[PDB]
């Protein structure tokens, strides 16, 4: 940002853009290196009442894997999932 | 006690494969000595091959000797092509390490190892 | 939700095909690349003057290890062995015994700086903020055994870098 | 159980259970167990001799179309006689699904190679050999892929120590990189971290 | 409509998909005629092949035939029909409708140990 | 490969260059295992010594029956015209 206007015009002509609007070198627009102290929020389980751990324990709700078949009519054939949907072309820039 | 064989139905085909592997290694050894510029002789390399073959000569299960012949073939192909260096060929010849004690008295003198 | 890169049908009329022929007969895009490089010549380079200038760093930076003290002279570590239990590279070796006044203090605190991956688990597992990763990074040695810090070296590092480590902890500890 | 507990996917569980019953009904010659985990993952544990047909079925049936081989793994459990558990992970792009096929072998029984079904396995199971010693019959090119050329033993077996039996150093007398028995300056400190109190009552095994 | 490309590399565009799909489905049914009826594989793939043949027979168009067959383009549908034919031949060769060949050990699929 | 005595003295010669066999007890009808005291691999390298000197290949299922110089010279006589 210390370049002369002639050098700026030469750079803008040879590059093809206006380089002065978008400079890669940082300047005074960046944030300060020192910041005011924050006050972080607390989670949803930071409560004094109706906060029993047995009603919100995720690890203890994990069951062993259910066995479908084990060796100790006219039902329809199935699939692992319904077939996937065809992707739609982008309306933003389809490159076509 | 019925098991799936790997290559050989009995001990005869396994011994045949052992014979082919030993023949191939015995043919290979002079080429290994000349190509790698080793400081050993052909007699030393062939004696080393015989040493490994006699060391690994107390088995009686066809699958085990089949897998041993397979691994020996893999080492033979790693030696046929230049994939091993001089160091990998000389791994079989333990020259740098001191010779370990064998009798009771020297092992008693050097430490607590039985 | 998808786009077709390189599915363009070029025009076959005389104007566009003459433009293409002029492009491959007069080297238009090569001149474009030359102009890009020439424009990039006249920009100010981003090269800093090391060691007279240093790169920007945050107070969370993990550099050389140090052992802190209380603001009375008493060392903070009470030999709880959490850092050596949480160290993923097993770089920390701790041996402890009660001293003459009966306090729980260490007698050996070694950090193998050639094993340590500089991950900061020790400074976040310490319940008293004894061990910290300081801001120093220009501490390369000439011998391997110089990178084997004992308790005395870490205490010297703490006494050397306390005036910066305390400020970094003061600026950072509200996020922890 | 709203904020901190992972939500369940019941429709995926039902669909995976139905497809597991479908596969176990189509191929009763080879499959032995079909299970669905609590996070909706389908595991089909089959006999090893059907490792070639079953995968081919999953590669070619119009209702499966598991065209992608995501992974191939071996798991070493020494407490079983068939200590090696071989795991195939398959991905179906048409139906947007994943399946797992598990077989069992010991050290000496060979495995039919699945190169003719999935080409990627041509490296994958080869790595298994280099880490486990599981021989794959009818493989095109089976050899080591990760260990050193003169390496003896299979490292990922659970009876193989963390540090090996040899280590390398440069010797100036022979002017060569040589291997010597391993002598660590610091022993690896083994930590007994298992708490003596039972954590999960749902996975409690019956006594003897 | 004379579609220019299928968008998939190495997968050429088929000029006539209807006759090709009918030929493949009839060949699949002819091959499945050799499997015993009580095998569940024959029943299931016969049902889905009959459904797909009915859709491909009652449809003159191509684009909405693709959009209602739910198999992407028609060329990958033809490819899947050929794959199903090859699978049916291999299924005839293997005969997997027979009972289980071997029970596993007592604690083969027990986790954790 | 001309006369049987020629093949006999060539076989005896290649036996003479072999080092682990004593020259004393070696004869035409000396057995390799139970008389001369050799292992299987010794017979193997004897067989490929024959292969090297005669210049023709011997397969293993033929070479397992050549257990003394007599069947060796008979085997060279059989596979050639002589
Ligand atoms: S930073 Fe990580 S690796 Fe280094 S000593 Fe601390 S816990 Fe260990
Ligand atoms: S975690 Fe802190 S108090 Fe505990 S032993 Fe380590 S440095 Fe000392």
């Amino acid at each position: 940002a210390s370049a002369t206007r002639l050098i700026q015009g030469l750079r803008n002509w040879a590059s093809g853009r206006d380089l002065q609007a978008k400079l890669q070198l940082r300047y005074q627009e960046i944030s300060k290196r020192t910041q005011p102290p924050p006050k972080l929020p607390v989670g949803p389980s930071h409560r004094l009442s109706n906060n029993y751990y047995c009603a919100r324990d995720g690890r203890r709700e994990a069951m062993p894997p259910s066995i479908v078949m084990s060796s100790q009519s006219e039902k329809k054939a199935v699939s692992p999932a319904p077939p996937i949907k065809r992707w739609e072309l982008s309306q933003d820039e389809p490159y076509l | 006690t019925s098991v799936k064989p790997i290559f050989s139905r009995d001990m005869n085909e396994a011994k045949r494969r052992v014979r082919e592997l030993y023949r191939a290694w015995y043919r290979e050894v002079p080429n290994t000595v000349h190509l790698f510029q080793l400081d050993i002789s052909v007699k030393q390399g062939r004696d080393k091959v015989r040493e490994m073959f006699k060391k690994n000569a107390h088995v009686t299960d066809p699958r085990v000797v089949d897998l041993l012949v397979i691994k020996g073939k893999m080492e033979l192909e790693e030696t046929i092509n230049v994939w091993k260096q001089r160091t990998h060929v000389m791994r079989f010849f333990h020259e740098t390490e001191a010779p370990r004690p064998k009798d009771f008295l020297s092992k008693f003198y050097v430490g607590h190892d039985p | 939700t998808y786009k077709y890169v390189n599915l363009r049908e070029p025009s076959m009329d005389m104007k566009s095909v003459t433009d293409r022929a002029a492009q491959t007969l007069l080297w238009t895009e090569l001149i474009r690349g030359l102009g890009m490089t020439l424009s990039y010549l006249f920009r100010e380079p981003a090269t800093i003057n090391y060691p007279f200038e240093k790169g920007p760093l945050s107070p969370r930076f993990r550099g050389e290890h140090a052992l802190r003290r209380y603001p009375s002279g008493e060392e903070r570590c009470i030999a709880c062995k959490l850092c050596e239990a949480v160290c993923p590279a097993q770089a920390i070796t701790i041996e402890a015994e009660p001293r003459a006044d009966g306090s729980r203090r260490t007698t050996r605190y070694d950090i193998d700086m050639t094993k340590c991956i500089y991950c900061g688990f020790c400074q976040e597992a310490c319940p008293v903020d004894a061990i910290v990763e300081g801001p120093n990074f220009e501490f390369s040695t000439e011998t391997h055994e110089e990178l084997l810090y004992n308790k005395e070296k870490l205490l010297n590092n703490g006494d050397k870098w306390e005036a910066e480590i305390a400020a970094n902890i003061q600026a950072d500890y509200l996020y922890r | 159980t709203r904020p901190t507990v992972r939500p369940r996917n019941d429709v995926a569980h039902k669909q995976l259970s139905a497809f597991g019953e479908y596969v176990a009904e189509i191929l009763p010659k080879y499959v032995q167990q079909v299970q669905v985990s609590c996070f909706s993952e389908l595991e089909i544990c089959i006999h090893p001799d059907g490792v070639i047909p079953v995968l081919t079925f999953l590669r070619d049936h119009s209702n499966a179309q598991f065209k992608s081989l995501a992974d191939l793994t071996a798991v070493d459990i020494p407490t079983r006689q068939n200590r090696f558990e071989i795991v195939y992970n398959l991905l179906s792009l048409r139906f947007n699904s994943r399946i797992r096929v598990k077989t069992y072998t010991d050290e000496l029984t060979p495995v039919e190679s699945s190169v003719s079904v999935y080409k990627a396995a041509n490296w994958y199971e080869r790595e298994i050999w280099d880490m486990f010693g599981v021989f794959f019959a009818n493989h095109p090119d089976l050899r080591r892929i990760l260990t050193d050329y003169g390496f003896e033993g299979h490292p990922f077996r659970k009876d193989f120590p963390l540090s090996g039996y040899v280590e390398l150093r440069y010797d100036d007398e022979v002017k060569r990189v040589v291997a010597e028995p391993v002598e660590l300056a610091q022993e690896f400190r083994k930590f007994d971290l298992n708490s003596p109190w039972e954590a999960f009552p749902a996975y409690r095994q019956p006594p003897e | 409509l004379l579609k220019k490309t299928t968008g998939l590399v190495g997968l050429a565009v088929c000029e006539t998909p209807h006759e090709r799909l009918k030929i493949l489905y009839t060949k699949i049914l002819d091959v499945l005629g050799h499997i015993p009826k009580n095998a569940a594989y024959r029943k299931y793939t016969e049902q889905i092949t009959n459904e797909k043949l009915s859709i491909v027979k009652a449809e003159p168009d191509v684009k909405k035939l693709e959009e209602q067959l739910q198999g992407g383009q028609i060329e990958e549908v033809i490819l899947q029909a050929e794959n199903e034919l090859s699978l049916a031949r291999k299924m005839i060769q293997w005969k997997p409708w027979e009972p289980l060949v071997e029970e596993p050990p007592a604690s083969q699929w027990k986790w954790p140990i | 490969p001309l006369t049987l005595e020629g093949i006999k003295d060539r076989v005896l010669y290649v036996l003479k260059l072999y080092d682990k066999i004593d020259p004393e007890k070696l004869s035409v009808n000396s057995h390799f295992m139970k008389d001369l005291g050799l292992d299987s691999l010794d017979q193997v390298e004897i067989i490929m010594a024959m292969e090297d000197e005669f210049g023709f290949e011997i397969p293993d299922i033929d070479a397992e029956k050549l257990m003394c110089p007599q069947e060796i010279v008979d085997y060279i006589a059989d596979k050639k015209d002589v």
